[PDB]
């Protein structure tokens, strides 16, 4: 009987993340869900290209959540756009709950691999996911024969599958009892690293814009005033040094004190002068 | 009178947590005259204790499961999914119900019965098997119908809740349906549907 | 001194025994049916 690999990989793709992690958030403190749109490659890939939002439900996330005239509308119209990648499954958010799936998430995912034995079920924490990490997972199912059979779930090839550990929030929710994870990878292209690097590009003008020159030797005044007790509290150890055989530092902080005094000045004087010869 | 005391204080802690809602796959019937109800694909009567009539009676009537159904049949009970498909079966008629009552998601399959003969073979509790019978699935009126003569007339009407699922072609599927374990009292029984659409 | 001492040796190193949770005898156990009204039933609060 085939069995499902353990290298098999699930390649989220940058806006798929991006609509998850926001849609996700709009809906905190509730639990929101939608479909993930995408193809299944191959054996060992899932590809999301795309994900879409579901409206809210008072039900919460169950498979009652997916409005059968929303879903069908929103895959027709999108198909028009040019969008017609069939549901490759589907996510939800548990805010602040880990990444797990609950018996009615083990339940509504059951629903999902009835249409496709091939689906997945990531799930995202949206107020987990603070600027760093990103707390998201995909886990797909174990069917209850092949778990009592005593046949290991998976079966596997390489160490691919096994490069990250389990948590212990979600193996007590039932991961590798009834669930298994899948690995997610992120398939950012060049043009969309490029485009998303516009965020915080800061300008052509912020490169010969000097700092406020009152402002600048407030700052220098400041750091010099700090940078000479820094000097004495160094002085006063170095002298300890000597009558202490091998056996926060004063320097390490003047070591600190003194990089940002020359990187602020030399970076003033060098934007200073180029200002005064290119602008006439 | 001149009291002016003093005050302790004794809190109290208090928390709680709502658990994973478990779904109960539950059946709910009245055929004859009994409340019964049963909990399932191991089968156990919840309520009404040994039956009055045969278990086969209400066999039949057993989403999250479908037939299975080779590339050149189209299979509207695949495809139906995510939602699933809703049924309405008559024998006694059967229809099966997904509810959002207490924290246990229902997917009742209320059964619902009248004209019982007062000596049917369904009540004596006799039994021999249900051997392999044939559905002829056609569309009447938009609606999934299934023919299938009861051996041991069946009408069942399939409705997807995605009304968009093309309806296949008027088949044959062969069902082959038995009480593979079960006790005398029949309160701990395990059923068999297994079933195979034939073009 | 050496009286105490082997009186706390022999009081850390006897241990704890049972424990003996309230398991019934055998034979009278439904483990199966025990899994599915785990897996099935479902608790409540009560409340007045
Ligand atoms: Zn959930």
């Amino acid at each position: 009987a085939p069995a499902v690999d353990t290298a098999e990989q699930v390649y989220i793709s940058s806006l798929a993340l991006l609509k998850m992690l926001k849609h996700g958030r709009a809906g905190v403190p509730m639990e929101v869900m939608g479909l993930m749109l995408g193809e299944f490659v191959d054996d060992y890939t899932v590809r999301v290209i795309d994900v879409f939002a579901m409206p809210q439900s008072g039900t919460g996330v169950s498979v009652e959540a997916v409005d059968p005239v929303f879903q069908a509308k929103m895959l027709d119209m999108l198909k028009q756009t040019g969008r017609p990648e069939m549901v490759v499954g589907w996510y939800h958010s548990h805010p602040g709950f880990g990444c797990w799936l609950s018996g009615v998430d083990i339940n509504t995912q059951q629903s999902f691999e009835a249409l496709s034995e091939r689906a997945v079920a990531v799930v995202v924490d949206p107020i987990q996911s603070v600027k760093g990490k990103v707390v998201i997972d995909a886990f797909r199912l174990i069917n209850a024969n092949m778990m009592v059979l005593g046949h290991e779930p998976r079966q596997t090839t390489s160490n691919l599958g096994h490069l990250n550990k389990p948590s212990i929030q979600a193996l007590i929710h039932g991961l590798n009892r009834h669930y298994y994870s899948i690995t997610i990878n992120y398939r950012k292209n060049e043009l969309e690293q490029k485009m998303l690097l516009n965020l915080h590009k800061k300008s052509w003008m912020e490169g010969l814009t000097l700092q406020d020159y009152s402002e600048h030797c407030k700052h220098n005044e400041s750091v010099v005033k700090e940078m000479l007790e820094l000097a004495k509290n160094y002085n006063k150890a170095v002298e300890e040094e000597d009558k202490m055989t091998p056996e926060q530092d004063p320097k390490r902080h003047l070591e600190e004190h003194v990089d940002v005094l020359m990187t602020s000045n030399i970076v003033q004087c060098l934007a200073a002068m180029l200002d005064t010869v290119v602008f006439k | 009178g001149n009291l002016l005391f003093l005050a302790c204080y004794c809190i109290g802690g208090m928390s709680a947590i709502k658990p994973d809602m478990k779904i109960k796959l539950r059946m709910e019937g009245n055929v004859n005259g009994h409340h019964f109800v049963i909990d399932g694909m191991d089968l156990e009567v919840k309520e009404g204790g040994p039956l009055p009539f045969a278990f086969d009676i209400l066999t039949t009537a057993f989403n999250r499961v479908f037939a299975k159904y080779p590339d050149n049949i189209q299979d509207y009970f695949k495809q139906s999914f995510p939602k699933g498909y809703s049924w309405e079966r008559s024998l006694c008629n059967a229809r099966n119900d997904i509810t959002m009552e207490g924290d246990t998601f229902y997917n009742k399959v209320r059964f619902y019965g009248t004209n019982f003969p007062a000596n049917g073979p369904v009540m004596q509790k006799k039994t021999l098997k249900w051997e392999p019978s044939t559905e002829k699935m056609y569309v009447r009126d938009g609606v999934l119908t299934g023919d299938i003569e009861m051996a041991l007339d069946f009408r069942t009407t399939y409705k997807a809740k995605e009304k968009g699922v093309k309806l296949p072609g008027a088949h044959f599927v062969d069902h082959c349906i038995e009480i593979l374990s079960h006790d005398k009292d029949y309160n701990k029984v395990k059923l068999y549907e297994h079933a195979v659409a034939h073009s | 001194d050496d009286i105490q001492q082997l009186l706390k040796k022999i009081n850390e190193l006897t241990g704890i025994k049972e424990s003996d949770t309230g398991l019934a005898p055998p034979a009278l156990w439904d483990l199966a049916a025990d899994k599915q009204t785990l897996q099935s039933e479902q608790p409540l609060q009560v409340a007045r």
